[PDB]
RNA sequence: AAUCAACACGGGGAAACUACCCAGGACCAGAUGUUUAUGACUGACAGGCUUCGGGUCUUUCAGGAUAUUGUUUUUGGUGG
């Protein structure tokens, strides 16, 4: 029994706590966001990740570690909570997933050239119009210094940034200093795929 | 830490029954499910981790203690229960 | 035989109901809760008993007493191996054993 | 028969307009007779710099609340079926009058 | 523990902290958010707030 | 924090808390690696000491292995 204001804000505040939680559990499984369906008595949540097998191994024990962690937190009733999972088609173009691949490497002491041009090639071959990778902080010297590695083309301004550009910021702690990882990935519009409409820059004239 | 004895059991039963206990990061905070100060489940939780009976994940000022393989074998030794013997059901 | 008295206590501690101290065992009898309140062969024959027998009558009931002191202690989870001194059972394959000591 | 109100609420307008189409669509099938409320801008105006340094610049964060009200005469049998859209960030309060 | 000074209507009550932050330097109480501003603005788009 | 780009800026309108600062007095969040069931450690009525007291102290009851002593170093820090 809430106001029309608070049912939006509670559901917003639910989602943001829930999403910061499933950063820290599902680092190995390869997290790629979620969606929450809210009902007065029923809650349905789609988790999305790359390694869908890694849940279902040990006859689905890994999901029931998560499902109790949600249930006990907000004190929801079982049956009234209804988690699924659904797989990521094209892991190449999701930003949170490809951040984790660049995180995986730079712990294990690959050069930053080779770590970026691993993923920046993997993004473009999978299917995307451009991508940028930044590795900010302290390699080699006492001063910190910024790498930026770019290909394709990458739109930075307007509304059209928000629709097209996926992006994901993070950080790696180390023995020496705190690096920052940062991967922007631009998409192509599909004809009603999974954006719909083209950019407001482009127009197309018909053939006679 | 000095715990009282009766509160100690019904935490480690709430740990054993569920598998995941949540507690507020903030100390001196009343606790739901089992009523007590939120120092009590929190400080025993990091004791288990050192021995290695559970995993600690922390998000938004909330501490989650997910109970691993060894602690399931330990708490059958503690409570005196037959195997199989929580929330790993399918 | 007294080897299988250890099988009784191993579960009772985890049953779990327990009294170890002479003081805890006294006020278990007085306040009207204990079923089966034990002693051993330790000092001083009647000193333990008078407190117990005098103590024992109010609570009511008696239990087989296991000698050596150490045996009672080993089953309780005491070593890392001190004398049991006294053993107290309260409230209540454990039910398979205790047909000796009876419902 | 207890003329029932829906009250449909959302953050986002495309996600709302699916649910209004369905809940207007289903009153075509059941044949129940079918009868916009003003939207709120929850403006929160934080100073965008963390420290006290720099020129005092302020980001404006409007959360928007679109709110529609369908209502109709309906007999409890027919209404159970209509209620059952399921969209992200949409709510539907049912209200008997 | 259990700090004995009352803190019913007080700045350092445990409700009043940034929930994420655990600190109270610059708190947004309106619409019952109870979130610190630096803490807010990192994760405002997740909550459904937007620039216009 | 010091030209613009410090000085109704740190959303910093501090009566307590906030609070870092100063004067007193408590607490252990001393995690994990020889003592003790014949009480390891723990809680308190009244009246003294005392800002106010189970901090201490004269009495003497309530609990029950959650330990103690030494060795390791966790964790905490609006410390640099």
């Amino acid at each position: 029994r809430c106001t029309k204001v608070r049912r939006i804000i509670e559901t917003g505040l639910f989602y943001a706590e829930l999403n910061e939680l499933l950063t820290r559990e599902l680092t190995k499984e390869g997290y790629g966001g979620c969606e929450v369906r809210q009902t007065p008595t029923r809650t349905e949540i789609i988790i999305k990740a790359a390694n869908t097998k890694e849940f279902v191994d040990n006859h689905g024990r890994r999901l029931q570690e998560v499902r109790m962690m949600i249930q006990k937190r907000w004190r929801l009733k079982e049956d009234s909570l209804e988690i699924f999972i659904d797989r990521i088609q094209r892991k190449g173009l999701s930003a949170l997933n490809q951040l984790e691949s660049l995180r995986y490497k730079l712990i294990a002491r690959i050069p930053a050239r080779r770590a970026a041009y691993s993923i920046i090639r993997f993004v473009m071959d999978a299917g995307a119009r451009g991508c940028e990778v930044a590795i900010s902080g302290k390699l080699r010297g006492a001063r910190a210094s910024t790498s930026k590695y770019k290909e394709g083309y990458m739109v930075k301004s307007g509304d059209v940034t928000k629709q097209f550009v996926t992006q994901a910021v993070g950080h790696i702690p180390m023995k020496q200093a705190t690096i920052g990882i940062r991967v922007l990935i631009m998409l192509a519009q599909d004809p009603s795929g999974i954006p719909k409409e083209s950019q407001p820059d482009v127009i197309k004239v018909h053939e006679a | 830490m000095y715990m009282p004895t009766a509160i100690r059991r019904r935490i480690l039963r709430c740990l054993f029954e569920n598998g995941v206990l949540c507690v507020s990061d903030i100390q001196s905070g009343t606790h739901e499910e089992l009523d007590c100060l939120n120092i009590y489940p929190y400080q025993i939780g990091r004791a288990f981790v050192t021995k290695g009976f559970c995993i600690k994940t922390y998000a938004w000022s909330h501490a989650y203690y997910t109970l691993t393989d060894k602690g399931i074998e330990y708490l059958r030794n503690y409570f005196g229960l037959p195997a199989n013997a929580p929330a790993t059901l399918r | 035989m007294e080897t299988v008295i250890e099988h009784g206590l191993h579960q009772i501690n985890l049953s779990g109901n327990v009294a170890k101290g002479i003081r805890c065992t006294i006020k278990a009898i007085l306040k009207g809760k204990a079923r089966l309140v034990l002693l051993a062969d330790d000092c001083e024959n009647k000193d333990y008993k008078n407190l117990v027998a005098g103590l024992c009558k109010k609570h009511n009931v008696k239990l087989q007493a296991v000698e050596k002191k150490e045996l009672l202690g080993r089953a309780l989870g005491l070593t890392h191996q001190m004398n049991c001194g006294a053993c107290a059972i309260i409230r209540y394959e454990l039910d398979e054993f205790r047909k000796a000591f009876d419902p | 028969v207890q003329k029932i109100r829906l009250t449909i609420t959302s953050s986002k307008l495309p996600n709302l307009q699916r649910v209004v189409g369905n809940l207007m669509g289903k009153l075509k099938k059941g044949n129940l007779e079918v009868r916009p409320m003003p939207r709120r801008r929850l403006r929160i105006t934080t100073r965008r710099a963390p420290c006290g340094n720099g020129t005092e610049t302020y980001d404006h964060f409007e959360l928007r609340i679109y709110k529609r009200v369908i209502d109709f005469q309906g007999t409890a049998e027919a209404v159970k079926q209509v209620t059952q859209a399921l969209e992200p960030d949409v709510h539907v309060e049912v209200s008997v009058i | 523990f259990v700090p004995k000074h009352p803190r019913d209507n007080a700045k350092g009550s445990v409700e009043r902290s940034c929930r994420i932050c655990g600190k109270r330097r610059g708190v947004i109480r309106q619409y019952r958010l109870n979130i610190c501003r630096r803490c807010f603005r990192e994760r405002a788009e997740l909550l459904g707030f937007k620039k216009y």
